[PDB]
């Protein structure tokens, strides 16, 4: 089972604050330390701080500006990270990790994508991508769906509820006029469509929306 | 604070070969180094702990060696799933620190792109918008060019491109070109064309559809 | 009594070794340059401290870390000397039998 559970995304206004969470499961020891790591897009890993839930003691990176405040709830087994007064420089993916007190990070959370802007949350519009009536096909056929006009990052695209993962591409989003847009492709044998259902699932954590779109021929 | 240097930043290896990642510490840290793997959009995953100790669930082709200030991560017979970023981390002195990271890159055989063009959907047109989508999938090398033609004439406005990093299944690349037109603009034209120019072919791979 | 206090010293020493190992990590973390920041080697440090073997591979650099160290030293010194005192009382008693006194 998943040991560390983090929310997908958090939209923050410049100057405001946010409190990220990290619910834990699995084996729990008093020697356990919960760490937080910051990763900016296209950058590397950056240790923010640590905390031992069985005492409430917390340490922080001295080489960076202190934006964080670490707390924990022993009952709900949840670690908290208070980020205050955020700018565009604080926009990154924040991971939480568990250390057994032996130096290494055995398990990581999925990470929370924190976006700092004054723009508004916008759910995505999902449109199907079926081949034209004149397009020929080989042994394989290429389908897809268009995720456009959402904010902020990220979105998770799966095909047939994750049961279909072979031959899938999901392109990085492009930003235009405070709205993101991407596409995802899927390649199945031409003999299996549309005799077998193909559907893309699009989750947008920031708006708590998840939609489905079946890909039927035109 | 302990400084961990990972050179080089990028490693290009052929399929099946043995690769080695380097991690040098600014001072002696014994064997208190740990290795992590991070694929695209994924979270870091522990590969090797304490320089050489193996982790359960990790393929046996991963090994590690070194002590003091010089540490090496080795992948035996590199395959497509190994394409990711690799980080080292020390636990000898507070605070813990990470290396800058090294990206693994596989040089596979040359592959021609699979081009597919997609007309706007019924749902999108209803909202008063029209996006023409073209996929250029599974090609190598990564260098490629896409060209749009509306009714035989080259178009450059309203075209957005997106490239994926190296694929962790076949070591290929893929890009998507999207032409965004208003419903009115889209209805005033007939032929839409996506053209892909790649190393594998002197002639462009062309895909078109008529609005009808 | 001497045998009891010896056994009492041993179990207390073990507790101090465990607690001292835990408290050291808690105190040392947060201070740049500290090496006493993981439990396994902290326990090894605790044994080193209680025995005074003097390998000098690990030592606290903070006030509370050093305070923990002192407790372990004295606990080790008291314990290993209580055992000496217990062994002495044992021999003294046995000598008072082989002379018939
Ligand atoms: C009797 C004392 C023996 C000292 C051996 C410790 C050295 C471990 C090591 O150098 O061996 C290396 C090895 C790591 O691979 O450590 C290990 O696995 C060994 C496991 C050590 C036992 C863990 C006990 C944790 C102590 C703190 C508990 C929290 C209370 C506060
Ligand atoms: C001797 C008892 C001290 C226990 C360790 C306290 C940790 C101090 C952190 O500021
Ligand atoms: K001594």
């Amino acid at each position: 089972q998943v040991q560390l559970q983090q929310p997908g995304a958090e939209l923050v206004k410049p100057g405001a604050s946010v409190k990220l969470s990290c619910k834990a499961s699995g084996y729990t020891f008093t020697s356990d330390w919960i760490h937080w790591v910051k990763q900016r897009p296209g950058h590397g890993l950056e240790w923010i701080g640590e905390i031992i839930p069985s005492y409430g003691r917390a340490n922080y990176n001295e080489k960076i500006q202190k934006k964080a405040t670490l707390t924990a709830d022993k009952s709900s087994s949840t670690a908290f990270m208070q980020l205050s007064s955020l700018t565009s420089e604080d926009s990154a993916v924040y991971y939480c990790a568990r250390e057994r007190g032996d130096g290494y990070f055995a398990v990581w959370g999925a990470g929370t994508t924190v976006t700092v802007s004054s723009a508004k949350t916008t759910p995505p519009s999902v449109y199907p991508l079926a081949p034209g009536s004149a397009a020929q096909t080989n042994s394989m056929v290429t389908l897809g769906c268009l995720v456009k006009g959402y904010f902020p990052e990220p979105v998770t695209v799966t095909w047939n509820s994750g049961s279909l993962s072979s031959g899938v591409h999901t392109f990085p989003a492009v930003l235009q006029s405070d709205l993101y847009t991407l596409s995802s492709s899927v390649t199945v044998p031409s003999s299996s469509w549309p005799s077998e259902t193909v559907t893309c699932n699009v989750a947008h954590p920031a708006s708590s929306t998840k939609v489905d779109k079946k890909i039927v021929p035109r | 604070d302990i400084l961990l240097t990972q050179s080089p930043a990028i490693l290009s290896v052929s399929p099946g070969e043995r690769v080695s990642f380097s991690c040098r510490a600014s001072q002696s840290i014994g064997t208190d180094i740990h290795w992590y793997q991070q694929r695209t959009n994924g979270s870091p995953r522990l590969l090797i702990k304490y320089a050489s100790e193996s982790i359960s669930g990790i393929p046996s082709r991963f090994s590690g060696s070194g002590s003091g200030t010089d540490f090496t991560l080795s992948i035996n017979s590199v395959e497509s799933e190994d394409i990711a970023n690799y980080y080292c981390q020390q636990s000898n002195r507070w605070p813990f620190t990470f290396g800058s990271g090294t990206k693994l890159e596989i040089k596979r055989a040359d592959a021609a792109p699979t081009v597919s063009i997609f007309p706007p959907s019924s749902e999108q047109l209803t909202s008063g918008g029209a996006s023409v989508v073209c996929f250029l999938n599974n090609f190598y090398p990564k260098d490629i060019n896409v060209k749009w033609k509306i009714d035989g004439s080259e178009r450059q406005n309203g075209v957005l491109n997106s490239w994926t990093d190296q694929d962790s299944k076949d070591s290929t690349y893929s890009m998507s070109s999207t032409l965004t037109l208003t419903k009115d603009e889209y209805e005033r034209h007939n032929s839409y064309t996506c053209e892909a120019t790649h190393k594998t072919s002197t002639s462009p791979i062309v895909k078109s559809f008529n609005r009808n | 009594l001497h045998w009891r206090a010896a056994g009492a010293a041993t179990v207390l020493l073990v507790i101090v070794l465990l607690a001292g190992s835990y408290l050291a990590v808690l105190a040392e973390r947060g201070a740049p340059g500290a090496q006493l920041i993981t439990y396994p080697r902290a326990l090894w440090w605790s044994v080193e401290t209680a025995t005074g073997v003097g390998y000098g591979d690990l030592y606290p650099v903070t006030l509370w870390g050093r305070l923990v160290a002192v407790v372990v030293m004295v606990a080790g010194i008291t314990s290993f000397g209580l055992v000496t005192a217990a062994l002495a009382t044992w021999f003294v008693g046995r000598e008072q039998e082989r002379r018939g006194h």
